[PDB]
RNA sequence: GUGAAAUUCUUGGACCGGCGCAAGACGGACCAGAGCGAAAGCAUUUGCCAAGAAUGUUUUCAUUAAUCAAGAACGAAAGUCGG
RNA sequence: CAGGUGGGGAGUUUGACUGGGGCGGUACACCUGUCAAACGGUAACGCAGGUGUCCUAAGGCGAGCUCAGGGAGGACAGAAA
RNA sequence: UUGAGCUUGACUCUAGUCUGGCACGGUGAAGAGACAUGAGAACUCUGAUCGUUUUUUCACUGACCCGGUGAGGCGGGGGGG
RNA sequence: CGGCGGGUGUUGACGCGAUGUGAUUUCUGCCCAGUGCUCUGAAUGUCAAAGUGAAGAAAUUCAAUGAAGCGCGGGUAAACGGCGGGAGUAACUAUGACUCUCUUAAGGUAGCCAAAUGCCUCGUCAUCUAAUUAGUGACGCGCAUGAAGGAUGAACGAGAUU
RNA sequence: AAGCCAGAGGAAACUCUGGUGGAGGUCCGUAGCGGUCCUGACGUGCAAAUCGGUCGUCCGACCUGGGUAUAGGGGCGAAAG
RNA sequence: GUCUCCGUAGUGUAGGGUAUCACGUUCGCCUAACACGCGAAAGGUCCUCGGUUCGAAACCGGGCGGAAACACCA
């Protein structure tokens, strides 16, 4: 990928993983 | 098959204005010799607050022309006066803050704040605190003058209606959360009695359009037409739209 | 169904006796039917016409706005509104490795005439200089702008619209400009690029009608 | 309007031309391997307000300096909050 | 005075039968066969169905023919021309 | 074939509202026509005068309406500057 | 009921009046076909009384004209409200990223869930118990979740539950 | 809670510590006001709605006397017809 | 249970006088080849049976299925 892109799936993934955290 | 709310505001009887402790009709001295050919001098003797109303009010003392006595005034204040001020009212008065003089003679961009709707009457445009009207353009033939109001509207009025230069005072008073339904008791409490306002859908079909229901729907389109009899028209009272006001 | 070109009646269009050609042209206008007036129809029409056709061997590159106030039989009469540069001339004057100063001015004749005058100046390389740039510091644009403003209200403020016109129709404003500004930074084209009326005085027939007979 | 079209606007006068009015942006050409600023950045006129480099100096103080963990100010655009 | 709008308000109505009522159905006006007990009559929300039409002829008269089906034959022709 | 509370796309109305007409309800012009004496040519078609006819536009004030005031100097003119 | 009567109003858009949602945080997706509301009358169709013209002896009849409204045309969903099917398809099976069509005004987005909303249902898995139609956590083709209300989040509650 | 004093640390910006102060639709809890649960008592009662214990709130949208105003398809309603 | 609707190429669908559209399938082009594209072709007891009609996929009854909507007050 772009890495420009990746950085962007990457923030996806990392507040996705924020939310599952938080809601435990 | 109930008297709603708001038909029972008209009778009075409850809702009334809380004007016990008001301080007196808020109005600019009436239009003489001195107003219409020259000016008058007054004396700001004290800055009051009128309860149920934002803005303070300027008690301004005059000289009677005609017999030997002191004209007190009651006069909505424009920010930036201080008691021990001289105000000058007429047409020959200057542009400063706190003076009354007719729109015509002021130049094309100058603001003001207790205007006058017809000439004669006293202060009737721009009264609520933070407030105020602007002169955009005159024509000396017809003798009008172009205004925009507070609301964003022109009006075409009287080259000789007066008004107080300036912003009235009591700033952006709107600005600040109520944070409490104390506060907001409080509020009302010194205007009339309105405040804790039931929702229709709340209520009964009996004594509301909108009310009943197993939950809580209008069940009927809330905009209502102008010409609806009262007791119907409840909700957006001849709305040309609806929703968010995305553009303007 | 018919042509309206058949109710199309011809008017003679006429300059101030400023200058010496008189005839601006013809224009026409739909004869008066109803409160549709002829006269009003023709009223504040806008003459965009060149000098070389106003004056006898004035410059080409020199245009008059010449409105019309009041139609009298067959004559349309004009009178002064502005003037302008040519587009051709203005963008040729524009050059570079050398700088431009324009000036405005705001302007009340003694007649009661409101006008708004746009200077230009562009500076001048010696014939000898071998620079290729010939540019003015902050301070000496600054002083030229002044001066440059400061004598244009003096050929406006002391005297009537139609000497004003007379005077910058071979543009003697521009060449006072460009000898005194020759002390602080030479200037070569120096022109009065724009006049335009801000506001006019009441229409005074007697003085329309002194503009262009006697 | 496009490669071509179409969505769209049009005998209700659209586009075009003329004269006005209003609003909010934006400061062309001049504009450069030019300037200033710690960088980010900075271009309509005029005025006010402090600031600054370089230069000039047979002025003054006399080592008061250089770089600097921690800490501090500013920091395009996008984004967030209130008007 | 006229037209529009007008549950804001007024007055009123919101069929019947029915193995309770409602939903369903129409057994609510008719016609055929049966029920039906060899005169006639005879009931269920009994059974099997049909009707709110169609026809200047599909009405009227006269004349002349014979229908469905099958068997046997006949160029194309065949299960059917 | 008794009601009442409430709703509405039930039936029939109704307060209020929107709109047209008539009356209060006038005075001047300017348009464009139908106006009415008329005039050009039963001999074949055009310029006018005052009233009237509509419809529009503009203006006036005197009916009518609003605001201010203890109805306190308004309009025109003459001084004097 | 009525008077140019009265309330808001001793008021003037930072104000009155009418609604919906309900602190904060974070979001508030698509649909103007329907019904409403509103804007524009443009040649405009329909359109009462009065008024105009004609026929008649008159009653009367006919015709022309064309107010609002309705039609015609735009806007609007933090207006009422609404937000789909049927097949095939990946080198074990299984699902279906993907592909076809039918159709809508748009086909339910972000989220959330057997939830106070899930029939089937005591759903399936995990945990809690010796044993749980209960509780919690998770899953989701969800009979019939869902965005001015969705999802959260401290503090609080004579609120419901383990 | 803000405001204030002192000490200490900092180059500054400011920070830390101890006091002071006394805010709040703040907490516990009287009187007052209310009325959760016992689904207690009583239920031909003390009472045509009361009593006991337990409870909610208790500086505020607080409690309350008197004087006024609003009247029946009307009033008034922080909304339960 | 009651009421209503549907059954058409392999797929999703249109429709009383010789069954349409698109995809799919076949063949030939183009390409080194596949796909795309281009030119042609094939394909359907119109669910089953009976009836009306000169003639039924249609119209009308019966049956096979499939799909919706009701299934309430005690
Ligand atoms: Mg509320
Ligand atoms: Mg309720
Ligand atoms: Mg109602
Ligand atoms: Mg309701
Ligand atoms: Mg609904
Ligand atoms: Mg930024
Ligand atoms: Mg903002
Ligand atoms: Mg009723
Ligand atoms: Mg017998
Ligand atoms: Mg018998
Ligand atoms: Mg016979
Ligand atoms: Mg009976
Ligand atoms: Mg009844
Ligand atoms: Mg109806
Ligand atoms: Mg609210
Ligand atoms: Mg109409
Ligand atoms: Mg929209
Ligand atoms: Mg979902
Ligand atoms: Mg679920
Ligand atoms: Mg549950
Ligand atoms: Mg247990
Ligand atoms: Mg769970
Ligand atoms: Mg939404
Ligand atoms: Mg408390
Ligand atoms: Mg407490
Ligand atoms: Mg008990
Ligand atoms: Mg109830």
């Amino acid at each position: 990928m772009r890495a420009k892109w990746r950085k962007k799936r990457m923030r996806r993934l990392k507040r996705k993983r924020r939310k599952m955290r938080q809601r435990s | 098959g109930r008297v709603i709310r708001g038909q029972r505001k008209g009778a009075g009887s409850v809702f009334r204005a809380h004007v016990k402790h008001r301080k007196g009709a808020a109005r600019l001295r009436a239009v003489d010799f001195a107003e219409r050919h020259g000016y008058i001098k007054g004396i700001v003797k004290d800055i009051i607050h009128d309860p149920g109303r934002g803005a303070p009010l300027a008690k301004v003392v005059f000289r009677d022309p005609y017999r030997f006595k002191k004209r007190t005034e009651l006069f909505i204040a424009a920010e930036g006066i201080h008691t021990g001020q001289f105000v000058y009212c007429g047409k020959k008065a200057q542009l400063n803050i706190g003076n009354v003089l007719p729109v015509g003679t002021m130049p094309e961009g100058t603001i003001v704040c207790c205007l006058e709707e017809k000439p004669g009457d006293r202060g009737k445009l721009a009264r609520a605190s933070g407030n105020y009207a602007t002169v955009i353009s005159h024509n000396p033939e017809t003798k009008k003058t172009r205004v925009k109001l507070p609301s964003g509207s022109k009006k075409v009025i009287s080259s000789a209606n007066r008004a107080v230069v300036g912003v009235v005072a009591g700033g952006g008073r709107i600005d600040k959360p109520i944070l409490k339904a104390g506060r907001a008791y409080h509020k009302y409490k010194a205007k009339r009695n309105c405040w804790p306002r039931v929702r229709g859908v709340a209520m009964n079909p009996v004594e509301h359009p909108f009310g009943g229901g197993n939950h809580q729907h209008i069940g009927k389109p809330s905009t209502i037409r102008r010409d609806a009899p009262a007791g119907r028209k409840v909700g957006l009272i001849a709305a040309r739209r609806t929703g968010r006001l995305r553009g303007t | 169904v018919v042509d309206p070109f058949s109710k199309k009646d011809w008017y003679d269009v006429k300059a101030p006796a400023m200058f010496n050609i008189r005839n601006i042209g013809k224009t026409l206008v739909t004869r008066t039917q109803g409160t549709k007036i002829a006269s009003d129809g023709l009223k504040g029409r806008v003459f965009e016409v060149s000098l070389a056709d106003l004056q006898n061997d004035e410059v080409a590159f020199r245009k008059f706005k010449l409105i019309t106030e009041d139609v009298q039989g067959k004559n349309c009469l004009t009178n002064f509104h502005g003037m302008d540069l040519t587009r051709d001339k203005m963008c040729s004057m524009v050059k570079k490795w050398q700088t431009m100063i324009e000036a405005h001015v705001d302007v009340k004749t003694t007649d009661g005439y409101l006008l708004r005058l746009f200077c230009v100046g562009f500076t001048k390389k010696r014939n000898n200089q071998i620079r290729k740039t010939s540019y003015a510091q902050h301070q000496q644009v600054r002083q030229i702008r002044k001066k440059m403003m400061e004598i244009m209200t003096r050929e406006v403020q002391t005297n009537d619209l139609k000497e004003v016109v007379n005077k910058l129709i071979p543009d003697s404003i521009g060449k006072d400009i460009e000898k005194a500004c020759q002390s602080i930074y030479p200037l070569h084209d120096v022109f009065v690029r724009k006049v335009k009326m801000l506001k006019k005085p009441k229409f005074e027939l007697g003085k329309l009608m002194e503009l262009h007979g006697e």
